[PDB]
RNA sequence: CAGAGUGUAGCUUAACACAAAGCACCCAACUUACACUUAGGAGAUUUCAACUUAACUUGACCGCUCUGACCA
């Protein structure tokens, strides 16, 4: 064998349910695009219809020349009304929910508009290290399998992830202490796998001390420098 | 001229490609793929162009080949509903499915994670993305039926 | 019968294997722009310049002139840098440039060329004119 | 009654001139050259002297290439040149660029047309 | 209807600053996808060496 | 942490001085789109003391890539 431990780490990665809020600049650039597109746009139906409706007017109290009588029973301004009073009943979700309120970093009901990468704490040594998912390797079983198996393993969760690719997207290689440190074992190669969580989460088991989800920014929080400087590599925030 | 050293100076055929004249679909190796297909389904026209382009220049910034762009037919579907205390279907609103498919080849096993990455990433909303690989069925589905070929081969059936 | 080339012939270095994948041209400029250096450069074949260029000295040419003036590239740089900044922070240059309606003072302009570009434009024109090959050979 | 270099009909651009103004369109610069027809340059004027570039909002506009036309046409005077041939590509004629400094260049005195060879 | 000048400065003015908004993005982008291929090219290396 | 190397914007053995250049890049129009074209947009010498020269020489200095320590 060699010295070094293999493990295969998944990094689970939530894709944002909801689209990021649009930047100030952003939004004054849409406000010209949909000014512009309006400009050099053709009238509409409900535009003609309005203009027609406003000339009717005009022809039934000028004169008295109008030959029909039912004409149109709603007008198009009137038209928009009972379309404005039904967008007010409808109430929207809540883009921000009860999650970011709460600051509730184990459910996958905060920051929606973010990415939320997941964590689960390991105990090493009598010690408590944030790491991502991982596994060590096993014979008769590739390097992406041994992730896929780190997703089984999780405590009660019916997940589904999708990997991308087979190749890794990045590595971590730390040695053990020198207390413990033997030519047999010298340290162990972590080796990331990245996968889109589809459908599923955790039971209610057991939620703050087992996973939490953090997005990138907020990422250092629970990772060594060490570690955390190799997690930021193959992790975007776009 | 041939005895003199300067002989095929001239020569400029071998630098360019020999198109000497519906197209054969390549299949990838164990390490690239094949010829790809990404549709791009929307409920916007715009927003499903506007994605087209940035995933057309997105390629030629990451030297991948494009193999060409086209949009599928435009798909109309009504929306009807109940009234209230009735019984009868009204219409509601007409709403059109626009598809922008861009045809690209010769990616990379290990680039393909980066590459669907980035695009999965920057997919607006209301946006359906779909990579699928090209086959023959996909091409053919691009042209109009002919109900008169199918008459004639129901004869033989 | 053939004659190996004296030199490295043109378009060698073009690797056909990866022609598809090879960058080209796809301009008339860039092409342009590429055949001028190419043209410019020597070979060993018979070229144009070869039968109608001038026949100039190999050796450089003696400079008799006074000697160039020290300036301080590190402190004129700056102050340089200085004044495009100034210069593009008025609102109204920006509109002027903007709208095609900006000018520069001609007589500002040929002030500060006779002080920086003049004496090596005027050596280059006279030069063309054969000044220096009649007058000092 | 000198010779004009005839030929090269085959080929761009043509050498049939004495002087040619040859304008020189980069990224971040602009750059005319009045050039004999054996290759010396006559008289130039380009956008990064800072005689020029101290009083220039962008050196690579319209208001640059027309700036530029207007302090080349006065070296071409105090040059002697007062004749020179101008050869453009489809797209460069009909950009506005070029033909605010061909107006520079008329303007100041220059004519884009040199005169015919006298052959007898 | 005619654009006034100043609407129309205004419209170019913002033109002008969404250009330099556009090569931001661009330059994260870009910057990302180099991130991502150091480090998968990284890692296959590292892996090659550990059990090819 | 230490040691070693490295130093113009993305690239470049561009920078004699007259000068921080060339290309790559970004928006817009045209284009189904790309491309070409036109018309625009943003850029750098890590910093300082040494014929005051000096992006360059040397030092310091800041940053940076590597070897190990360090690590779960």
């Amino acid at each position: 064998g060699s010295p070094w431990r293999l493990l295969g780490a998944l990094c689970l990665q939530r894709p944002p349910v909801v689209s990021k809020p649009l930047t100030p600049l952003q939004e004054e650039m849409a406000s010209l695009l949909q000014q512009i597109e309006i400009e050099r746009s053709l009238y509409s139906d409900h535009e003609l219809r309005a203009l027609d409706e406003n000339q009717r007017l005009a022809k039934k109290k000028a004169d008295l020349h109008d030959e029909e009588d039912e004409q149109d029973i709603l007008l198009a301004q009137d038209l928009e009304d009972m379309w404005e009073q039904k967008f007010l009943q409808f109430k929207l979700g809540a883009r921000i929910t009860e999650a970011d309120e709460k600051n509730d970093r184990t459910s996958l009901n905060r920051k929606l508009d973010r990415n939320l990468v997941l964590l689960v704490r390991e105990k090493f040594g009598d010690q408590d290290v944030w790491i991502l998912p991982q596994a060590e390797w096993q014979p008769g079983e590739t390097l992406r399998g041994t992730a896929e198996r780190t997703l089984a393993t999780l405590s009660e969760n019916n997940m589904e992830a999708k990997f991308l690719g087979n190749a890794p997207c990045g590595h971590y290689t730390f040695k053990f202490p020198q207390a413990m440190r033997t030519e047999s074992n010298l340290g162990a190669k972590v080796f990331f796998f990245k996968a889109l969580l589809l459908t599923g989460d955790f039971s209610q088991a057991g939620n703050k001390g087992h996973h939490v989800w953090v997005t990138k920014d907020e990422l250092g929080d629970y990772l060594k420098p060490k570690y955390l400087a190799q997690v930021r590599r193959f992790v975007s925030d776009l | 001229y041939k005895t003199k050293p300067t002989h095929g100076i001239g020569k400029y055929k071998h630098l360019i490609k020999a198109e000497e004249p519906v197209r054969a679909i390549n299949l990838g190796t164990d390490y690239e793929y094949g010829v790809l297909n990404i549709h791009l389904t929307a409920y916007d026209m715009t927003l499903a162009e506007s994605y087209a382009q940035y995933v057309h220049n997105l390629c030629n910034s990451l030297s991948i080949k494009v193999e060409e762009s086209y949009a599928m037919p435009t798909k109309t579907i009504e929306v009807l509903q109940l009234q209230d205390q009735g019984s009868k279907m009204l219409l509601d609103s007409v709403l059109t499915t626009h598809e922008r498919v861009v045809q690209i080849s010769g990616l990379s096993a290990t680039f393909a994670e980066i590459f669907l990455e980035i695009i999965q990433s920057s997919l607006p909303e209301g946006v359906r993305l779909s990579v699928k690989e090209h086959t023959e069925e996909d091409f053919k589905g691009r042209f109009k039926a002919r109900p008169e070929l199918e008459e004639l081969l129901a004869k033989l059936k | 019968r053939r004659t190996p080339p004296l030199g490295p012939m043109p378009n060698s270095d073009i690797d056909l294997s990866n022609l598809e994948r090879l960058e080209k041209y796809r301009s008339f400029d860039r092409y342009r722009r590429r055949a001028e250096q190419e043209a410019q450069a020597p070979h060993w074949w018979r070229t144009y310049r070869e039968y109608f260029g001038e026949k100039t000295d190999p050796k450089e040419k003696i400079d008799i002139g006074l000697p160039p003036p020290k300036v301080s590239r590190t402190q004129q740089l700056l102050e340089r840098k200085q004044a495009i900044q100034e210069l593009r922070a008025n609102v109204e240059e920006e509109r002027a440039a903007r709208l095609r309606t900006a000018s520069v003072p001609l007589d500002a302009v040929r002030a500060e060329w006779e002080r920086t570009c003049g004496p090596y434009h005027k050596q280059r024109l006279a030069e063309y004119y054969g000044l220096y090959r009649d007058l000092f050979h | 009654v000198a010779r004009k270099e005839r030929g090269w009909r085959t080929v761009f651009p043509s050498r049939e001139f004495w002087h040619r103004l040859r304008v020189i369109r980069t990224q971040h610069h602009v750059e005319a050259l009045v050039e004999h027809q054996n290759g010396k340059v006559v008289v130039s004027a380009s956008t990064r002297e800072w005689a020029i570039k101290k009083h220039l909002y962008s050196t690579r506009n319209v208001v640059a290439c027309e700036s530029i036309g207007r302090v080349l046409a006065q070296r071409c005077l105090e040059a002697g040149i007062n004749f020179m041939v101008y050869q453009p590509t489809p797209w460069e004629a009909a950009s506005d660029s070029m033909k605010r400094l061909q107006s520079a260049m008329t303007e100041g005195g220059v004519v884009l047309r040199e005169p015919q060879r006298i052959y007898e | 209807v005619e654009l006034t000048f100043e609407e129309t400065e205004r419209r170019a003015l913002l033109l002008k600053k969404w250009s330099l908004y556009k090569q931001q993005e661009r330059k994260m982008e870009r910057d990302t996808i180099r991130a991502m291929l150091e480090a998968q090219q990284e890692a296959l290396e590292e892996l090659q060496l550990e059990s090819p």
